[PDB]
């Protein structure tokens, strides 16, 4: 609801939401570690890529 | 006319034509400690318009702090359009509380009140000083919780939303000597009492700095009203937006912790991690079916404002068919340019607005005796959809 | 077309008001030579820019630190300069490399996102402008950053990674590292004269490029399919340096803003309707002003439709104009004094 | 068929003059000063459609 | 009667006020001429460019307006001066406002002066029928222009003269024609009252 | 222009009774910017409105003075509708008047059970009813995009 006060030109653009689907990734897997590892102790979590 | 004489005589149609338009439905006015350049409420058009007129710190008028002009700063930054400033001089006098309904009144465009100040007892001061009659006229109130667990206590709580928790930011607005009032003369006259304040000063900046800069979020909350009813219309509801311009907030939530304050009425600031720092929560003071969400109390107000400013052209025409046939056909037009906005429910006009005025339908032969005209609007605001629910079967 | 702005320290100190080149020679008529956005003023040159604009905070010695230039940056003068000047369209900021990565705290993190905040408030001064900005040399700080960025500007940012070195060299034998920025720019130019608005700035070569100041394989976790990803300028077996991405910092997958292209081809739309229409601002609001206007627009965009701008077999689908008494407005909105134009676009997918 | 002020006074003799059916318009000037802020440099005035 | 306050001042003025009853004497004839005598002569501007001399607040207003009523001159601040009020010294239903005893003054003086042409014409039947439709026609086109209130023309007003209607035998007899005339005025809207669902 | 006059400055002042303005811009030079009147009714918010009622009101006065004691029969009411009409056509040729067909932009009533009634012919009155729908400028522009 653009409010005209002074004389000239007003842009709008469309904002009403466009709604779609997007596939995600359905195969990301968590493994589980023992206490005594070293690589895991003192972290939340690692990610590994490769 | 009454001809006099031969000739031509020319008549023109003075009968009234009726026309309901929308107005501005976010003009906000900041309450709080403010130090103008210039020595009443100010009209402000942007931030470097109030560069030009106030004087922007993190220091008060001598000492204070007031995260004023940094809540300011933020206003602007989330879309935020021209406000008003009531800047609060010298000590907080029962004067000034009197004062503030008449102040805001005369500014006939003011529609939300903030009060930017981080203060719980300043802020608590501020909004009791409005009165009933103030907020019930049209006017919303944005207010800062001061806790999780309970909500505020507010005069009128079908004119309030109420908004947790504070909103942090990296780095206040620092300002020179020449523009704090009272020191740039106060160095140059006795340097002793200069390194009084200094000491002062420099005390109140650590402790911003150690605690966190910490920024009331009704200033934010307001440019998110303003930003959107320019992209969508006073009937969306203003939360599930991304804030601008922030750092952190204050406390992060849970989703049962927020579930918890939504039934009390205390909209939540989240924190998601495909989207951002949103704003999640819809809800005023009163859990009623009519006032529960922010979005149908603002559209009323609109609605309300913009008739009864447009019936005052009316206010003393004959009271007989001619007249209400023009009254009914204004607001018929004007509600009809509302529902093909979407702003309310129903397949077809007779399910989402209806207007009654007339001399068996509405009134009677005494109230029109006594100059009594009376119209009767309904209307069918369209409600966010809160929770959304999805049933997967099988089938 | 694209003209870019350059914001940095300058050796030689000048005004508070930008200068306009067109060619070294004028860079050299007005600044002293060498210093870093001196050296990529001489990239976006030889990479086949034309004109652009330089604007200075200060003297190039007075340099102290993040939050300084970050600071520096949020000045007044320097947002009503560049909405004064109408023609700039893009921001550019290559002092940031000048700043070493000590490390990977919150503290490092926020001062990031700050400046890029900084910059595009800089860029709605005017609307059309973008602005293009830098990433930590690490992939560890900039997927951090990338994921807890919070903005409604996403728009109108545009992030190049990594660094690249060039054959430019100091006194000392050293490799010259400058910020891609400065490159894709010259491109942008080449492709808006030769290509036009609408062809995207990637799988395109650079020129006079070593070899990007990092790697291939540690880039793979900072593209995203669904939003927040980066662009990435990446070396080729046999092709030569190559601009890998051109999606913007929008995160919504539905969006019309995910690419660079789309965003800036709808702003020069919007330019020239905006150009049209002031000639039209006190016209009399009857039939033969809206088939005037009419008429005008759509021809212009039968015109740009032609060259494959728009998405569409015939002129139904590429674009549509709608004005009039009726689908435009109604007789109330006649009476207020208001002219309602809505245009409908198809933008193309890179 | 126009009243013009060409810089003096002349609210009192528009106020008699321009009314309907004389056909008349009036062009008035405005405040020599700068333009106040908050919008009342208009009081002096009166609302005539002419 | 009415009464209007307050006083009114102007720039030319230097020691002495305006009277406002000089003012609302021209409001009177401007409101008659364009409008009719049946609207109010209230909601219309003051054209002088004139102010009142005291500012009238809201809730003040409202205690001057019942009763014998003082009509008051305000200024707003969209609109200027405007007159606000359009009541007499009765407070009953019948002559509360201005327009209705105005209306009723134009019509009586107005049917009067004709009837001057009857005073000696024969009192029968052909001399009722043509002044019912005199009386009739008048009525009618106050009725068309909006200043007489209903859905038909004997919802408006009604006019009875005959032998058995409104004189007797005696009547006639001793020299007397007598017309009965009712008249539905139209009312001002003082009040507007808007209700919300 | 004696001062410069911001966008913003112009929007306050744009209303009610409204202060045109003179400014320069910075392609086209100095323009002459709003046509409001001192009245914010729809009626006579314009001034082209005000002023093109004055001039077909001035014009038609003075064709009329040339019928004034002509006998107030119907081939008056046929020669006086007929000018009237043809007067009020040409403006809305010329784009004077909005409308798709000339019905919807103008009507001119007269007659004996049209404007007047038998008393007011006896009265030596000539009633002539004129509607006119005229064109307003289209101060500001709105552009929306999908």
């Amino acid at each position: 609801t653009t409010i005209t006060t002074y004389p000239g030109v007003y842009i709008e653009e469309d904002a009403s939401l466009s709604l779609s689907v997007s596939s995600s990734a359905t195969a990301v897997p968590v493994f589980a570690v023992a206490g005594d590892n070293p690589l895991i102790s003192g972290k939340p979590y690692i990610r590994i890529s490769n | 006319t009454i001809p006099t004489y031969p000739g031509v005589y020319i008549e023109e149609d003075a009968s009234l034509n009726l026309s309901v338009n929308q107005g501005n439905t976010a003009i906000p006015v900041f309450i709080g400690l403010f130090s103008p350049k210039n020595t009443q409420v100010t009209r402000v058009n942007s931030w470097l318009d109030f560069t030009n007129l106030f004087n922007a710190g993190c220091i008060a008028p001598i000492v204070n702090y007031t995260t004023s002009s940094d809540a300011l700063k933020l206003y602007f930054q989330n879309g935020g359009g021209p406000c008003y400033i009531l800047p609060q001089l010298d000590r907080l006098t029962q004067g000034f509380l009197d004062s503030i309904p008449e102040l805001i009144k005369q500014a006939l465009e003011i529609t939300l009140i903030v009060c930017p100040e981080w203060d719980s007892g300043y802020q608590s001061k501020i909004y009791n000083s409005l009165t009933s009659s103030l907020l019930n006229a049209g006017y919303f109130l944005i207010a800062d919780n001061q806790d999780k667990n309970t909500a505020l206590i507010t005069e009128v709580a079908s004119q309030t939303a109420t908004y947790y928790p504070a909103v942090k930011v990296s780095q206040l607005i620092q300002a020179e000597d020449s523009q704090i009032a009272v020191l740039a003369q106060l160095k140059e006259k006795n340097p002793t009492v200069y390194q009084q304040a200094v000491q002062k000063i420099q005390a109140i900046q650590d402790e911003i700095a150690a605690n966190g800069n910490i920024i009331p979020v009704s200033a934010v909350m307001a440019g998110i009203y303003c930003a959107t009813d320019a992209s969508r219309g006073v009937w969306k509801a203003p939360a599930n937006i991304v804030l601008s311009g922030i750092s952190d907030v204050a406390e992060r939530l849970t989703d049962d912790e927020q579930g918890e304050m939504n039934s009390k009425g205390i909209n939540a600031i989240r924190y998601f991690s495909h989207k951002g720092f949103v704003v999640w929560g819809a809800r005023t003071l009163q859990n009623d079916d009519n006032w529960r969400y922010i979005p149908v109390r603002r559209l009323f107000n609109a609605a309300e404002r913009d008739i009864k400013q447009a019936m005052q052209s009316v206010v003393f025409e004959p009271n007989s068919q001619p007249t209400w046939e023009r009254v009914k056909s204004a607001i018929d037009n004007y509600l009809y340019s509302l529902w093909q906005q979407g702003a309310l429910a129903g397949n077809k006009p007779q399910e989402a607005y209806f207007v009654q005025i007339g001399k068996d339908v509405t009134m009677s032969d005494d109230d029109i005796k006594q100059g009594k005209m009376i119209v009767k609007v309904g209307m069918a605001a369209v409600r966010p959809a809160e929770f959304i629910i999805l049933q997967f079967s099988q089938q | 077309i694209g003209i870019p702005v350059f914001i940095g320290y300058t050796s030689s100190p000048v005004d508070k008001t930008a200068i306009k080149l067109h060619s070294l020679a004028d860079f050299a008529r007005s600044f002293p030579e060498s210093g870093l956005m001196y050296y990529s003023v001489r990239h976006f040159f030889e990479n086949g820019g034309q004109q652009a604009y330089v604007l200075s905070l200060g003297t190039e010695q007075q340099l102290s630190d993040f939050s300084s230039l970050i600071t520096a940056l949020q000045q007044a003068w320097l947002a009503q300069t560049i909405a004064a000047e109408n023609d700039i369209t893009l921001i550019i900021t290559p002092d940031v490399i000048r700043f070493d990565q000590t490390e990977i705290s919150d503290t490092q993190r926020d001062l990031w996102l700050q400046l890029w905040q900084s910059v595009l408030n800089l860029c709605k001064s005017r609307r059309g402008i973008m602005g293009l900005l830098d990433a930590p040399d690490d992939p560890t700080l900039a997927a951090k950053c990338l994921q807890q960025f919070s903005s409604a500007d996403r728009q109108w940012g545009v992030v190049y990674w990594p660094l690249l070195k060039s054959a430019y060299q100091d006194n000392t034998q050293n490799p010259i590292v400058l910020s891609p920025t400065a490159a894709v720019a010259a491109v942008i130019q080449r492709n808006d004269n030769q290509q036009g608005v609408w062809t995207a700035p990637a799988n395109i070569a650079l020129s006079k490029v070593i070899s990007p100041v990092r790697a291939y394989i540690e880039a793979n976790a900072l593209f995203n399919p669904d939003g927040t990803s980066l662009n990435l300028v990446r070396s080729f077996p046999g092709k030569g340096i190559r601009i890998w991405g051109c999606r913007t910092l929008e995160n919504t997958h539905d969006s019309p803003w995910s690419y660079i292209q789309t965003r800036r081809l709808v702003s020069y739309i919007e330019a020239y309707m905006t150009q049209l229409g002031r000639a039209f601002v006190f016209e009399p609001n009857n039939a033969i002003t809206w088939m005037k206007f009419k008429g005008q627009a759509h021809n212009w965009l039968r015109q740009l439709w032609l060259k494959g701008g728009l998405r569409g077999t015939q002129e139904d689908q590429a674009f549509e104009v709608l004005l009039g008494v009726d689908e435009s407005m109604r007789e109330a909105d006649l009476r207020a004094g208001k002219m309602i134009i809505k245009i409908r676009l198809a933008v193309l997918i890179p | 068929t126009l009243l013009v002020a060409a810089g003096e006074n002349i609210t009192t003799a528009v106020s008699t003059l321009c009314k309907p059916g004389k056909g008349l318009f009036a062009i008035f000037d405005g405040p020599t000063t700068e333009l106040k802020s908050d919008g009342t440099s208009n009081s002096d005035y009166d609302p005539n459609p002419f | 009667a009415a009464v209007y306050y307050p006083w009114l001042t102007a720039d030319w003025t230097t020691t002495i006020d305006i009277p406002p009853s000089a003012a609302i004497a021209g409001v009177y004839c401007s409101v008659d001429s364009t409008r009719g005598v049946w609207k109010a002569p209230a909601n219309v501007p003051i054209q002088g460019g004139l102010q009142p001399k005291y500012p009238v607040t809201d809730d003040l207003q409202a205690q001057y307006n019942q009763g014998k009523a003082l009509n008051m001159i305000r200024t707003f601040p969209k609109s200027g001066t405007l007159v606000w009020g359009a009541r007499t010294l009765e407070d009953n239903d019948n002559w509360r406002y201005i327009p209705v005893r105005r209306l009723f003054n134009s019509a009586e003086r107005d049917i009067k002066n004709a009837m001057s042409f009857a005073v000696f014409e024969p009192n029968s039947q052909p001399t009722w029928e043509r002044v019912r439709s005199a009386v009739n026609n008048y009525l009618y086109s106050l009725w068309q222009q909006g200043g007489l209130a209903g859905n038909k023309p004997d919802d408006a007003y009604f006019v009875q003269i005959g032998k058995d209607i409104t004189m007797t035998d005696d009547d006639i007899k001793q020299g007397k024609m007598i017309i009965k005339i009712g008249m539905a005025a139209v009312r001002p809207a003082e009040f507007i009252i808007l209700q919300f669902t």
